[PDB]
């Protein structure tokens, strides 16, 4: 559900 | 420091981005929409030497294009930019953190689940056709052996089943089938040939675009599909 | 079929008298004002091998101009537009013929009254003059043995008694009187020059602009008046 | 008369102080502006053979671009202006005088208090700076021995302590302070170098832009200071 | 009508 | 007000 990337910037 | 015109001109491209740009010490610029959606880097051959965060990013730009090109930009006494000439100085305001949206670290793309590319002809028709067309969403997959990108009107078709424009990209020769589908508003880079990274795992999912000066990477919308 | 640039161009001429066009198999293109009172007509040097209406024509020659020059603009298997080369597909809506006003058969126009032509400069002047002096009319007639074309504002001048400007063609050897009237809004022949071959009879009346690439054919304004009693 | 292109030139530049001029037989022009913060004056090389007031000098310049450069602008017999060419005629309305506002005699301009100069590639990027910079007030004052100028935003900084953009002129001699404010609204010199004259005595105050080709006289701001007395 | 007298010639 | 002084010299 997350729309952008911020599973990369938190990483 | 100074800023040749490469680097302003890339700095240009990232304020269709985000209008805000965090500037850092070193040789790497990095920007991120605010959604989040589009992430922008790239290694630039200038040095800057301070930190300093810039709201209006492209009003900034335009005033280096009046001043001589070894101006040097330093910081001013009052934490501001200031920018000397010849004969003249001009000041730009240092904005508050608070009000630049930034990223909090490079990004470390992960390894992509399949690996191609597109030219830069295709890519410049793709974005100004898209206009033309009412293009707002593409879609990378595969048909018929070759990796394709089929455009959409997303309003008019939401199951994205009437193709408007295909481009094939190239040959592929594997069993995994995919449709990351991109949101044409995310296709920021700058024209140019792209080396192109595609990534998903479970309902998570990016396309990273390396090119000869920068490095975008691109969300994918919730409707993307893979089987690998 | 490919469409040069010059095709194109033509095209893009023809879409600022008609939003849509009728394209028919051939070297020939023609289209007409939705009020029947501008027409124009060109022989091209390429060659259409399908017919097919088009309802947003300068829509479709901005997708042209984006399309490599190998491209191919095809019939799709549904039955609309395929534009396409060895690397990309562009695909158009055909418009029902019906959707799409184009003239019955073109317009020959055998015969003529009088006979001038006006230069490109002197045409490129009276479109751009028009839109400084507000002139939405013009009149061609005889004045002191020369063919003149005399510009008005007949929103502030009715009976076009207010000469904004006055354009001179040239000598006029004849008893032969007129005052072609013509509505500005109906002057959109390209860039160039063009012979002018003025016809009317009766109530009815007509001028064709001939050019180098295209001929556009005028419908007179009901106030205009001519005499051939020699 | 006949006005050449670097009379028409001038006429444009004198066109964005104010909107109308009123032309005096002879050679010389100038303009004020509406508010009267702002003077123009030029001697041109034209001969001007007849006294005539132009509502719209923008409109009557752009309809002069369209002729040839020997046309003839005389007045016309219905009491307007007449532009003749070889094969074409454009007639321009005539204002009443009282409809445009004008100078009733070239401004005086006493012997200076401070003079120095400005480049025209220093002028060109003060104009452009300011745009971006949202500079909308300047200072001329002195600092360091050093004639400078100083770019404000008075909306956002009301009392001018906030420099944005600073031009150092020349060198100044003198135990004499001086910050002259001028609304950078009122630059509206053409592109070129400038003799910068200042005055001031009182609650008085002026700058003149000498210019090869024009001169400019602004007023001066109410929050303008000086001191001559060292 | 306009040129609909020569379109309906 | 403005170059008034100057107007009318």
């Amino acid at each position: 559900e997350p729309e952008g990337l911020d599973f990369l910037f938190d990483a | 420091m100074k800023l040749s015109k490469d680097t302003t001109a890339l700095l240009k491209n990232f304020a269709t981005i985000n209008s805000g740009i965090m500037l850092k010490s070193g040789q790497f610029i990095m920007t991120r929409a605010v959604n989040g959606t589009t992430y922008a880097e790239a290694n630039i051959s200038d040095v800057i030497d301070f930190d300093v965060a810039i709201y209006d990013l492209n009003g900034f730009l335009g005033i280096l294009s009046l001043v001589n090109d070894d101006a040097e930009i330093s910081q001013s006494e009052d934490g501001n930019i200031k920018i000397a000439d010849a004969r003249s100085t001009i000041f730009w305001p240092a904005a508050d953190p608070s009000t630049v949206v930034a990223p909090n670290k490079p990004i470390p793309f992960p390894v992509a689940s399949a690996v191609t590319e597109i030219k830069a002809e295709d890519l410049q028709q793709l974005l100004r056709v898209s206009r033309g067309l009412q293009i707002d969403t593409i879609a990378i997959t595969v048909k018929e052996g070759k990796i394709v990108i089929n455009g959409f009107n997303k309003v008019e078709d939401s199951a994205l089943t009437r193709v408007k424009y295909s481009l094939t990209l190239g040959d592929y020769d594997g069993e995994n089938t995919f449709n990351f589908i991109i949101n044409m508003a995310n296709m920021k880079m700058q024209p140019g040939n792209y080396k192109l990274l595609l990534w998903a795992k479970g309902k998570q999912g990016a396309a990273k675009f390396e090119g000869e000066h920068a490095n975008y990477v691109v969300a994918l919308e919730a409707d993307s599909t893979h089987d690998f």
